[PDB]
RNA sequence: AGACGGACCAGAGCGAAAGCAUUUGCCAAGAAUGUUUUCAUUAAUCAAGAACGAAAGUCGGAGGUUCGAAGACGAUCAGAUACCGUCGUAGUUCCGACCAUAAACGAUGCCGACCGGCGAUGCGGCGGCGUUAUUCCCAUGACCCGCCGGGCAGCUUCCGGG
RNA sequence: GUCUGGCACGGUGAAGAGACAUGUUUUUUCACUGACCCGGUGAGGCGGGGGGGCGAGCCCCGAGGGGCUC
């Protein structure tokens, strides 16, 4: 019997232009036999990859998703699909004798991209503190959740996804949410977690290339 | 004969509490019984550390940990040799060891 | 993949009867690499073994 | 021409997808996407009896076989992704994870980015056993 | 598609008890504190009688992932119509009516006074050096230091009992 | 009576793959409508187009025009 790998082809994947390192690892496809074309069976893969290896000056505990959408000449040009945090870190933040806050939202950016955002924060222990606990009351928490949703909506209903990702990479959304709420409680540890993308418009090829150029 | 004053469970002023399930036993016990334990172990365990870090690709690669919460039965615990019986006066210490 | 190793120090007996013993060794070809193994018979510090399974990484028995 | 980008330093990434547990152990090399597979291997395909499937020995043999079939294609580096049974079970790794991983390194596969992946359900369905569990 | 609401979860809170945990919005109740407001003994406990009452269970509809009394098999066993493993019915889920039991335990009736200390924790009110806060100095927590009320508990003793 | 295979009524075009033997027809799939069939109506405003303009958003933009989406 013939080994089933001899009839395959190594292609390359290519990232957008918002990222410094645009050249990542490779993938492989089968050749064209009647129907079941390579480019079609190749369209839709999702390359989970960290962020340090795209920039090499940035944090390591984040992940981007980077679906592929089009192909031309053995190079698969991708688009944004999602964001995600890393678990070792998340479980590390969740500690005890303190309080944890969460929030979420849905918003539609300037284009037809609809996406669902998530946020998280932990209360703080002042450096002279003794009472061991650092809990909150339920009311002032409602303010903070409310304050999260305002800030995200304000930032996101203004821009179309080139600006937005350039905020996400050095996440300024949460650094500002920190700054706002420190007159209620401090919230030393804050992040944007997950940026799943619920709906997307059609494929406009001219939009993609000028983004990827 | 009350062997304990707490009755073995840190309720003190509720009426009812939720249950959990032993991680080994699989039985249904409250959350105030059911010994707790927390694991912050590494992933490679002190033996293959040198081998990896020399066969890596990065530069010294801080090498994450692994986090778990554990629940045990009272029965399954003593058999696991976590805790042990005590004498009368020493039952009254709420301190863990170093 | 037959190998050699000298002994460094003896840790303790083991087994159901106290017949096997725990030791620590270096492979006589590289000095940094090291393992711990179970042996049978009277074994003293200063010895040399003929290992076949070059790696087991045994533990308390 | 398997990864014909010949520079002798352009390392070729894959992922390994170790699923360890009791009674079994799997080693499933794939590409960056997890859609295309390269020599999935187990512990039951090597040993004879059924009560020694989940031993570190059978794990070590599997990786040696996988590494062989992997270096025959130009795949040099890997990312590791570890898994336990999860769901509503132990959700701690089994006694084949340590042994397999170490046998890849010492065979030579230039690894980076070892991480865990496991379900961790929030408060999912009722576990088997029946309120007193197995009373052996 | 239907269930469940992890870690944060504590000898922490609420409720007459049973019991109560994702977000938001709505509806109507309540304790404690604060009070130089008001009525003026209107109260405590209670046969008969009346509301509520875990799980199982019964009745009529909708639904039926997971688990699983019955039930069938494979093993261990001198034997096992059990402990173990695989399947799997009633039920477990919601809507509307029945029943009124539990180690329903603080195994400790309700009301009221009196009787020793200590450090904490949760709510409200009163104050004080200082730090941050925020955006230029204030009223918000956060701590720092005390006080007062009525709460869930805790350590110590020749109070005194047994 | 009923299930099923074949010939005729049976037309247009495009992709994929064959047996012989070095093109033949065959075929699986996609689409079309003009035979055929179905429903509705007192056979009552279908499609393109710009003479439309009450307006909007996308381009050039003499800010006046016309191009696109409606
Ligand atoms: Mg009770
Ligand atoms: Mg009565
Ligand atoms: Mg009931
Ligand atoms: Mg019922
Ligand atoms: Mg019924
Ligand atoms: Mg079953
Ligand atoms: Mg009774
Ligand atoms: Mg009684």
């Amino acid at each position: 019997v013939v080994d089933p790998f001899s009839k395959k082809d190594w292609y390359d994947v290519k990232a957008p232009a918002m990222f410094n390192i645009r050249n990542i690892g490779k993938t492989l496809v089968t050749r064209t036999q009647g129907t079941k074309i390579a480019s079609d069976g190749l369209k839709g893969r999702v390359f989970e990859v960290s962020l340090a290896d795209l920039q090499n000056d940035e944090v390591a505990f984040r992940k981007f998703k980077l679906i592929t959408e089009d192909v031309q000449g053995k190079n698969c040009l991708t688009n944004f699909h999602g964001m995600d945090l890393t678990r070792d870190k998340m479980c590390s933040m969740v500690k005890k004798w303190q309080t944890m806050i969460e929030a979420h939202v849905d918003v539609k950016t300037t284009d037809g991209y609809l996406l669902r955002l998530f946020c998280v924060g932990f209360t703080k222990k002042r450096n002279n503190q003794i009472r061991k606990t650092s809990y909150a009351q339920h009311q002032q928490v409602r303010q903070i959740r409310k304050k999260m949703m305002e800030i995200m909506t304000r930032e996101v209903q203004t821009n179309d996804l080139k600006e937005v990702v350039n905020k996400l990479i050095p996440d300024s959304i949460g650094k500002d949410i920190e700054k706002a709420c420190q007159s209620i409680y401090p919230l030393h540890d804050v992040f944007v977690r997950k940026v799943k993308m619920l709906k997307k418009p059609k494929f406009e090829l001219g939009k993609l290339m000028e983004l990827h150029g | 004969t009350k062997k304990r004053r707490n009755n073995g469970r840190a309720k003190k002023g509720r009426g009812h509490v939720q249950p959990i399930r032993c991680t080994n036993c699989a039985r249904c016990v409250p959350k105030d019984k059911a010994i707790k334990k927390f694991v912050i172990r590494n992933i490679v365990e002190a033996a293959a550390v040198r081998d990896i870090s020399e066969a890596s690709v990065f530069d010294a690669y801080v090498l994450p940990k692994l986090y778990v919460k554990l629940h045990y039965c009272v029965s399954c615990a003593i058999h696991s040799k976590v805790v042990r019986n005590r004498s009368r006066e020493a039952r009254k210490d709420r301190t863990p060891p170093p | 993949p037959i190998k050699l190793a000298r002994v460094t120090k003896v840790i303790g007996k083991t087994g159901s009867q106290g017949q096997c013993t725990q030791v620590r060794v270096e492979f006589m070809d590289d000095t940094s690499h090291s393992t711990i193994r179970n042996v049978k018979g009277p074994v003293r510090e200063g010895d040399v073994l003929t290992l076949l399974e070059s790696e087991r990484e045994a533990r308390r028995l | 021409s398997l990864g014909p980008q010949v520079a002798e330093g352009e390392n070729v990434f894959g992922v390994c997808h170790i699923f360890a547990s009791f009674n079994d152990t799997f080693v499933h090399v794939t590409d960056l996407s997890g859609k295309e597979t390269i020599c999935r291997v187990t512990g039951g395909m090597k040993v004879k009896a059924d009560r020694d499937e989940s031993s570190p020995y059978a794990a070590m043999l599997a990786a040696q076989d996988v590494a062989q079939r992997c270096k025959e294609l130009g795949i040099t580096a890997l990312h590791i992704k570890l898994r336990a049974t999860g769901g509503n079970r132990t959700k701690t790794p089994g006694p084949g994870a340590q042994s397999a991983l170490r046998a890849l390194a010492r065979s030579g596969m230039k690894i980076g980015r070892i991480e865990d992946v496991t379900p961790i359900p929030s408060d999912s369905t009722r576990r088997k056993g029946g309120r007193r569990g197995r009373r052996l």
